[PDB]
């Protein structure tokens, strides 16, 4: 298809682009440069990954079943896919630790963003659970008699509804993520998160040695 | 026959004097630029280190010492003592002003700039794998380590860890003598590999001695000043969970951190600049022992106090003369730093 | 990878004989010839999914998580891939109707074969899940021994593989032992077009 | 300290002891085809000799000894010994073999081998401008010369003139001695310079010894036999003018002379085989000093009595065996002559 | 004239293998070789001096004028030169101290053929000095005059008796010196005597720097 | 030498002059002519002569050993050779009849010529003979300061050919100044026919 062919390579520009980002965040990071220009590059990493997000809607509008499948990530980060990517909750729980320190103020939002988080990804889950037992009741009676177009349409919609409600939902983390820490605290952040992506691609390079 | 053994060295010593007239087939790199010319038989005979090296490169011949000798940057003038040893066998003095400090009451016998010779030269002679010459400067440094100040004993450890288990005696004597004083935890933690902090602070806890926890909140704030936050430490400080007098905050950014964090420090005006520490210092005495020239004059605009003391009853002129050698005043840091000192003081 | 694409075109052409055996088997079986020519078409298809599995074991061999994935099949049968493949309770609901009449002993035979098949599918399904919940936390603590933990659990999920496809064979043999040829026959004719069904609904989305 | 000055000898003789393993840079090639492997820088140091030379060779570097001496035919033992003092400055002791005789009676302190030896390694000194080896060596040959037979004090005052004002102790000592004993006006002129000769004749005139006027036919047969003469003597002895035994042209002829010549003069049968000359040396001595197989053999085989002894009581035996170097009876002229007249007498 | 060509070229072969004689018996002196090889090389230069006068008779038979003038010689041993040659009884003077020892038989039979050396020099110098004044005599005579054939063919055959008796002369010296010599002894002399002339031409090459 | 080859050249080219010379005065001499014409061939033979010392001199420099050889001249001539060329009493004694006759202060002035020329002739021989006879015994002493010896005999027998050709032309002018014209003709007659008849006679000779 030309939609997944431009889907897997815009990816791979995503991919190259955001480890230049990365090789920049960390650059300012060690010179110790002042949080003004730093904060152009952390807005810049978090339009990026807004593209990132608006490129994946396009993507499940032409094929949910391709986004879901995680074919266009490696194997590795396969382990962590759920409705086209991965768990908001444990992300944060893996870079807590490289923020440190954070006041009490910060300490309660997080902790509160991360029940939110907890239980509207519990809520998403559960609706895909549902989706799924309606595909199989649905596709069942397909087969045994000889309305079926417009059934499979609406299925079709609520699969892009999924996908798009969990983007919205990490788009709403990025942002309160932002919006919770200092422009150091959030680059640290982000510099956790990119080293923790390059980590798992170089581990899914060494299972395939 | 001592008479023919002189004349073998006086020969020898002749060729390292003038190496373009006896041969010489090799040249030791420094780390400024300059170069040292030297026989590659004479050093394959008297050290393995640099038979090794050399029968690796040959696998004309430049040697860097960046390279072979890395864990510490040495000078020009002790490289030039340790190859003199090596080609005649006595030790070279070296040249006025390198081993003195600008301090014309100081006997030039344990400020820093001799300490910092007496390293260089033992750290050249670990790497060379010269037994002799390894055992005479350890014993210079064990018994001049006993009237030097501890910040400095504190970088003789370091470099005697550096050579491993060939300087026990000295390593020992080091860490005895920080233990025994009142060195700050961070400044353990900022100035020592993990291994020296945690068996220092096992043979501290071990002896009973006082070795108090560090603050949960105040260690929040040191690090906060070591990520370069200032924010941070505002919104920590907000918590009012901290102070600034009882957190040191400006000893630690003076000491350790970068000079824009403690211009910006310095710019919100809510600690003490004239307060101590448990070691005695104030403000402008670590600016001086850092010879960083913004600091001071920072300092000096906010009205810091140049006349008083430490415990051992020395000013920070005394720490400023100490802390630069006499050939700065015979990169110009040291020498502006102790000029806008003297010109503060004389005011 | 060539595993693959070779693996892919592989399994295409297996479609294209499996409909040739299965349209064989339909004229056979609605000519109603003798038992003879049926039980050879039979070996002939046992031979086919037989040779289904050895492929589908060498491409495991290639990239297990591939053929974990089941994305090399159309996007309907996805929604009834188990450890890679169908789940056989179901198949067995879905010719339940097309391979009537069945005697007595064959109902009594057919029901204990699928409490067999269902309890060994649950065994191995929550299995898999244990090895998928190891599998995330020790890529979790590694990323926050590495090789050797990625060699025995390459081994263990091709074990898992392997032994999914022993329990296919198995069903297969137990059920191709129980049936006469000519209940086999429609059965076999019965699975091939729902089969083909499946292909001819999924076709529709992608067109 | 001394401990360093003999380290650093020890690592210098390592070098010398394995050249190709630190980097030798220079080979001395010596007259019969052996190469010793040593260093540029050392020799340049050490020796001015090797400084210059080394320097003129620089406008892969061998040097011909056989050249820059080419006054004195030097062994590989001396070579090594005077390069192994120039390296570790300290004498190494040669082989057995080189410093002693055949005589098992002998204490090898002055007989031929260890005289050799003792030159050689003196004129090494002087060649290569090494004034300690020259005087130690020098101080040697002085204790050691008056034990030793006048026929090799010449060869020893022939060194001693060709080293040079150097050697001014051991000059005028061989000047003594030879001018105190009773050698031939004839021997002098073969055996030593113009110069030397007429400063001899000169001392002996002034110091009241006596000079005897040279027999006008003695020399002019002396004069035929340094011509390679045969038939020019015949008519001298038919002359009735002069005579073989007056003239001890036999022991010219076997002493200085060809062998062909001494082997014809001989085979006249015209002079007594047995006769004793004012040194007090038969022909059979002399064929035993000279180391030459057929005039041994051509004289015991015509009726050469061997068992007479000289004026110090030394047999031919004794001669032949101090004459000869002990590795040679562990060139084969030597070995060929001890072995010919050992079997000869047993017969 | 070819005559006068080929005498200088033959003349410079000559001096060609005089050089090599020379240094053939350098070599077998140096080697002490014996008497009876050594006495062919003797013989070989005896021969090759005969040869010598022999040509120069030839060269005499076409201008015994150009063979008198020494023109073809060198300029050093011009000094030296009498009635086409050198004066034996200086050449002899020369060679006398390298031949020596000589016995008492060989000292007067040299210094009694020296005294006839002297002898036929000054019988040979009167002659020559009446030659030419009876030359002066009849060329006066010839040009005063307004027999001269003849007498042209008697003037240039009383030269030619001259040019060949001195030669006569050279080389019975040469023979008579072969005989009350050893075989060593004449190698000896003949060394030197070629040694002689040899420095003689290289001095000759000296002053014409 | 190229010097050599140019001083014959030279010289054969003055043979030729000569024989110009001598034919225009022999043929001047004969169609009774006054004094102008018989004075500017005088002039002109005179310096021809000056001009043939000036090339003796040149070759003088280039070479002397050649020059005292005589070979560069015929044998006749060579006969009459003395210091490099010939000797001036016995060519005066041979134009004698010629120049006749004579008054008596001719005669006299000739007379005394001829006491003067013949000391100098004499003191020249003598001194050329003991220089030679010093040479002669210096090269001997020599093979049996050489160098500067060199160059002093050499400058020496330049030197006294020097003297000799000057006498020559001294001679030859101070005759050119005690004549008148009508006697000098007569002599030049004399010695041109003089030296062709004894060039022809040494050609005829050598053959
Ligand atoms: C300032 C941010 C620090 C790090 C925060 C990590 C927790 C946020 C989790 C969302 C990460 C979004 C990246 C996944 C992209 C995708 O699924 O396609
Ligand atoms: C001879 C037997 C006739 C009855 C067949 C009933 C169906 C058996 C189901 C098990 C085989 C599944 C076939 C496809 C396997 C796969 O897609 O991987
Ligand atoms: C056996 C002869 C020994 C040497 C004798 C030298 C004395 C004889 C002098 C005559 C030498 C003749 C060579 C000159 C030849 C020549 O003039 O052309
Ligand atoms: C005025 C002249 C009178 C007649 C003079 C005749 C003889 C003159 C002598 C001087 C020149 C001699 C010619 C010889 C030339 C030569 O030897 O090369
Ligand atoms: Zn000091
Ligand atoms: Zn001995």
């Amino acid at each position: 298809n030309s939609g997944i062919a431009a889907f897997e390579m815009e990816y791979t520009h995503w991919l190259e682009e955001q480890n230049r980002r990365v090789s920049e965040i960390r650059t300012a990071l060690q010179a110790h440069i002042g949080d003004i220009e730093l904060k152009m590059l952390v807005d810049s990493c978090l339009n990026h990954y807004a593209n990132l997000f608006r490129m994946k809607a396009d993507a499940a509008k032409a094929d949910v079943f391709f986004l879901m499948s995680g074919m266009w990530r490696t194997s590795t980060e396969r382990f962590f896919q759920w409705i086209g990517g991965f768990r908001p909750s444990e992300l944060l729980n893996v870079v807590m630790p490289y923020v440190e320190p954070l006041t009490d103020q910060q300490l309660l939002e997080v902790r509160n963003l991360q029940q939110s988080s907890q239980q509207a990804e519990e809520a998403l889950s559960q609706g895909l659970d549902k989706l799924q037992q309606g595909l199989v009741e649905s596709i069942a009676i397909q087969i045994k008699v000889v309305a079926p177009m417009a059934s499979a349409m609406e299925n079709l919609q609520a699969l892009e509804s999924f996908v798009n409600q969990a983007d919205h939902l990490r788009q709403q983390t990025l942002q309160q993520m932002s919006k919770i820490l200092t422009t150091r605290q959030a680059a640290r952040g982000l510099l956790a998160l990119g080293e923790y992506f390059h980590r798992l691609r170089a581990l899914s390079s060494l299972w395939a040695a | 026959d001592v008479s023919a053994l002189q004349l073998l060295s006086n020969s020898f010593e002749s060729v390292f004097d003038s190496p373009d007239d006896f041969y010489s087939d090799a040249k030791l790199v420094l780390s400024d630029g300059r170069e040292v010319s030297f026989h590659r038989c004479v050093l394959s005979a008297r050290s393995s280190f640099f038979k090794s090296a050399l029968a690796a490169a040959k696998k004309a011949v430049k040697l860097e010492l960046k390279e072979i000798a890395k864990d510490y940057e040495v000078g020009f003038d002790s490289v030039v003592t340790v190859l003199a040893y090596v080609y005649s066998s006595r030790v070279r003095p070296p040249p006025k002003g390198v081993s003195e400090c600008a301090d014309e009451n100081c006997c030039h016998v344990a400020c820093r700039p001799a300490v910092d010779f007496m390293l260089e030269v033992l750290y050249l002679a670990f790497i060379f794998k010269i037994p002799e010459l390894i055992t005479l400067y350890q014993r210079h440094l064990l018994d001049v380590v006993d009237k030097v100040v501890i910040e400095d004993t504190l970088v003789i450890l370091k470099l005697a860890n550096i050579c491993g288990k060939a300087c026990m005696k000295l390593l020992d004597r080091c860490k005895e003598i920080i233990v025994k004083s009142n060195v700050d935890m961070v400044s353990l933690e900022k100035s020592l590999p993990e291994e020296l902090v945690k068996e220092i602070i096992d043979r501290r806890k071990e002896l009973g001695l006082e070795v108090p926890k560090v603050k949960k909140h105040v260690s929040n704030v040191h690090k906060a000043l070591d990520s370069d936050d200032i924010e941070l430490v505002k919104l920590l400080l907000k918590e009012d969970h901290t102070n600034l007098d009882d957190a040191c905050a400006l000893h630690f950014a003076v000491a350790y951190c970068n000079v824009k964090t403690a211009t910006d420090l310095l710019k919100l005006d809510l600690a003490d600049v004239n307060h101590r520490n448990p070691r005695g210092y104030t403000v402008l005495h670590v600016a001086a022992m850092r010879k960083e020239p913004q600091l001071i004059l920072s300092l000096l605009e906010k009205g810091a106090s140049a006349s008083e003391a430490t415990l051992e009853g020395r000013t920070a002129l005394m720490i400023a003369k100490q802390a630069t050698m006499a050939v700065e005043c015979n990169s110009l840091k040291g020498r502006l730093c102790v000029e806008i000192l003297e010109q503060e003081d004389k005011r």
